[PDB]
């Protein structure tokens, strides 16, 4: 079975590392140089590393020339044992469910939790329930 | 190829069945590529927001689901190359999975993560 490796990256550029190389791929596909990597997993919770299935360190390690993003964990690959082929795909509980509970980080209601009513389509807008707390406007001026 | 490889980052979803994810341009244009005649995705948008949901994380660039183990663990080694997901959290409603069985469509739950 094929081997899984981790390479450094930077911290809060996941996607667009995944898209790129996705890219590369596609781009470099039909030529004389192709990629022997299988496949990435850039999984959400983690921040700051992604890693890259591929039989032998060399692959990847030829694989990875010329972008300006991964220049930094270039120099090093770390192996992970074959239990951890399992552990990283794991989720625990995306996060978007009508008739659940949130919390929020801005506004006033800080550090609350709330409860979500009705969810827009459009993915621009979403309902909360929520209690009062103003002072129906008797202690301020 | 180059059409189901993402656009842009913003406004994307992911299928329920084989987990495609793309972007909404493309799901309103091309489609879901891996299962079209037995969803009718193509020239429409509300079925879009009907079976294809937001609520996914976990992103994968799979590229050779002959060989490779996650294809096997995830199921998708009868499907395209692209870029797929890891747990996609939603259910279809009880009008459109009725004829998928019907029609020789096995409709599984890919939501590999656990609750709690
Ligand atoms: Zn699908």
């Amino acid at each position: 079975d094929p081997n899984l490796w981790t390479v450094k990256c930077k911290i809060g550029e996941e996607r667009a590392t995944a898209i790129s190389l996705m890219r590369k791929f596609i781009a470099y596909q039909f030529t004389d140089t192709p990629l022997q990597i299988k496949s990435v997993v850039a999984p959400e919770h983690v921040k700051g590393y992604i890693y890259v299935e591929a039989y032998k360190q060399t692959h990847v390690k030829q694989a990875i020339e010329g972008v300006g993003n991964l220049r930094l964990g270039y120099w090093n690959q770390q192996m992970v044992p074959i239990k951890e082929m399992t552990d990283v795909l794991k989720v625990v509980k995306a996060n978007l469910k009508p008739k659940s509970w949130v919390r929020l980080k801005r506004g006033i209601y800080k550090d609350d939790i709330a409860q979500v009513d009705y969810v827009e389509p459009s993915q621009n807008t979403i309902s909360l329930k929520m209690i009062p707390r103003i002072d129906y406007d008797r202690i301020k001026a | 190829a180059l059409e189901t490889v993402p656009k842009d980052l913003r406004h994307l979803r992911a299928c329920l069945l084989c987990s495609l994810v793309k972007t909404i341009d493309q799901f309103e244009y091309d489609g879901c590529d891996n299962c079209d005649a037995y969803l009718q995705m193509k020239g429409n948008r509300e079925m879009v927001y009907d079976c294809t949901s937001s609520s996914f994380d976990g992103i994968i660039a799979m590229m050779s689901p002959e060989d490779s183990w996650v294809s096997k663990w995830q199921r998708v080694s009868n499907f395209k190359p692209g870029v797929y997901a890891v747990s996609v959290t939603g259910r279809l409603p009880q009008g459109i999975v009725r004829e998928l069985k019907s029609r020789g469509v096995a409709y599984k739950s890919r939501d590999t993560a656990i609750k709690t």
